[PDB]
């Protein structure tokens, strides 16, 4: 019953509620609650749990910081991965990165927005007797 | 059916500066940039070639109808030339029906809709592309 | 003049102006995805930023100030960073960021102190190396939506430079959004003093398991990398629309050749036929 | 002579385009345009001011086997009008040489190479 907001640099992983945080705290690990005492804590290379009604999904934690309040915990983790798409042996996500991204999100870009610019520039020699 | 023809070789005309550019873009666009040079490719014709009234009429409802989709740019010239022969041979009667209903008010029909939808999906199972 | 030599120039303008026009909507289209990566990565910038409000309140000695947060006394080399699109079309956001750079630059000599320039980007890259003051880093090829690990090769230097001694104070030039037409330089201090315009949010107190240094020497280097990612990042959305701008000016300026150029190939097609009826009259008399 | 020196100046003005705007190009091509500019500069010739063959000649050759890369550009005319006062005073029998055999098949005979070469060498340690 407490809000828990995992936010990474590049986008929001989850931002919905949760009954227990079994963090990776540098000194040992700690368990956060819906009504836990203040906190904000360094994070380890580690692998963080989040339980959902006796569910357990291994957001593992890169690394990053956490801060607990009695309200809401939002996970400050620098770095977060998940034990989706086949422990990360599927990583559809990263499969997608891989073709469907980093390679026609920009390089199918580059090549185009260049060769605009070719076409663009020899053209104005071309017409360079105006 | 060639109003729909028209219409989508006018919307390619108006995307034609984007041909080489349809990678980056919407897939709506795409898709329409994608569907009129399909059908400019359709649109070209051999010499001493005629195409009689109810094999153009055939041809047309396939192109504008979503079957030529998966038809590769490059091929869609052969694959009109191959159905055409498979109307030809392997479906005599299909050919006659349009022609004998071309002047009836509404071209669709249920019949000639059927003979037509069946004989082209028969031939684009049988072919490879 | 020779009603065809026009008709060339009418045809290599509205090809200019269908270029440039497909130029203004791809960079529009950038422009939706920068301003979109630019609003996901906010949460992370914002909620951290009370983190320092909080953690730059419970902190106050001097000596425990330590590290990144120190406000060092008798101010030697600063480093800037510039930040730059990789090319060009942009319009006078990029003279206007160098010419930022210029001014700032200009002005620590003359307080006596040192400069250094940290550039991303090829555009400034080349402008500090053509003007003779060869930037230190450089981070160049940047994608249009790149990662926070893109620029770590330079954040770190910076901040290893800083923690060293060899650089005092830590600034960053980038192209503020302020809206989709005017995008202006703006100057943002990265020495991590404090960030409680937020009032501290709520101010409230946390007990730092690793302890106050640890907490503090882990969060300073990933605060002014999350400082830097988003004005890179902004740079990015504000280059798009720059370019968005110069497009839709240069498709205008375009079109406006088309009609002038017109004209004069329509007046020299009259001039022509006036003289093609002409001689022929005076031939058949 | 010369097929190396047209070759290139037809080069040059195409590359012409990629000189006006783009500035990312490779060292090739900027030395490529900078061959351009030399050759092209050294074809500004002043008024009433003719030069013979093998003063032409002479001069073609040292721009073409790249012994004017190093003089900038705005200096290349002082430098042409420089050399061949150097030819007419230090080695006028480099000139008669070139003139007597111009009309050889192979004009870049060993003998006309050297003594010519040499001679821009000597040139070139003299001024710069």
């Amino acid at each position: 019953p407490i809000h828990l907001e995992i936010v990474t640099a590049e986008r929001v992983i989850l931002s919905d509620d949760v009954d227990m945080i079994s963090a990776p705290t540098k000194d040992g690990r700690v368990g956060i609650l819906p009504r836990h005492a203040p906190l904000m804590t360094i994070l380890e290379p580690g692998e963080l749990d989040i339980i959902k009604n006796g569910e357990r999904t291994p957001f593992a934690v890169s690394g990053g910081f956490m801060e607990v309040l009695p309200h809401r915990v939002t996970i400050l983790a620098d770095t977060v991965e998940r034990a989706d798409e086949i422990d990360e042996a599927r990583a559809e996500q990263a499969r997608a990165e891989a073709e469907a991204r980093r390679r026609e999100a920009q390089s199918e870009r580059d090549m185009a927005l260049a060769e605009a610019k070719l076409r663009k520039e020899m053209v104005r020699l071309r017409v360079a007797q105006l | 059916v060639a109003g729909k023809l028209k219409g989508e070789l006018a919307q390619f005309r108006d995307l034609a500066a984007f041909a080489q550019f349809a990678s980056d873009l919407d897939a709506t666009t795409k898709a329409q940039i994608e569907r009129g040079q399909r059908l400019q490719e359709l649109l070209k014709q051999p010499q001493y070639q005629p195409l009689p009234v109810e094999d153009q009429v055939a041809v047309l409802y396939a192109a504008t109808n979503n079957y030529l989709d998966d038809v590769p740019v490059p091929l869609i010239t052969k694959w009109r030339d191959d159905f055409l022969a498979f109307l030809r041979t392997a479906h005599p009667e299909v050919r006659k029906l349009i022609y004998d209903n071309r002047l009836d008010r509404k071209f669709p029909t249920p019949e000639v809709k059927e003979a037509l939808e069946a004989a082209i999906k028969e031939f684009k199972a049988t072919s490879n592309y | 003049p020779s009603s065809r030599e026009i008709k060339r120039r009418i045809r290599s303008v509205k090809n200019v102006a269908q270029i440039t026009r497909a130029m203004e909507m791809v960079s529009a289209s950038k422009m939706r995805r920068a301003q979109r990566n630019v609003l996901a990565t906010r949460p992370y910038a914002d909620r951290m930023r009370e983190v320092m409000a909080n953690l730059t309140a419970r902190v106050v000695g001097a000596a425990r100030r330590g590290t990144l947060l120190e406000k060092r006394e008798t101010v030697k080399s600063v480093a800037l960073l510039v930040v730059t699109p990789d090319r060009g079309l942009c319009g006078s956001l990029v003279a206007n960021v160098l010419r930022r750079a210029g001014r700032f630059i200009t002005e620590q000599r003359a307080m006596g102190r040192t400069v250094d320039v940290y550039t991303f980007g090829r555009k400034g890259r080349d402008f500090f190396l053509r003007t003779g003051f060869a930037p230190a880093g450089e981070a160049t090829r940047l994608g249009d939506a790149p990662k926070l690990e893109a620029i770590l090769g330079v954040a770190i230097s910076a901040i290893n430079g800083f923690q060293s001694g060899k650089y005092d104070e830590l600034y960053i030039i980038y192209s503020e959004f302020i809206n989709t037409l005017v995008q202006r330089p703006a100057i943002k201090q990265l020495l991590p003093v404090e960030s409680p315009d937020i009032s501290t949010t709520t101010n409230v107190d946390y007990t730092y398991e690793p302890g106050e240094e640890e907490v503090l020497n882990s969060i300073l280097p990933r605060y002014v990398e999350t400082q830097i990612y988003q004005a890179v990042l902004e740079s990015i959305a504000s280059e798009h629309s720059a370019r968005m701008v110069a497009m839709r000016n240069a498709t205008n300026n375009a079109k406006d050749l088309v009609r002038d150029l017109t004209l004069s190939f329509n007046k020299a097609r009259q001039a022509a036929i006036t003289k093609e009826v002409s001689e022929i009259a005076s031939g058949a008399a």
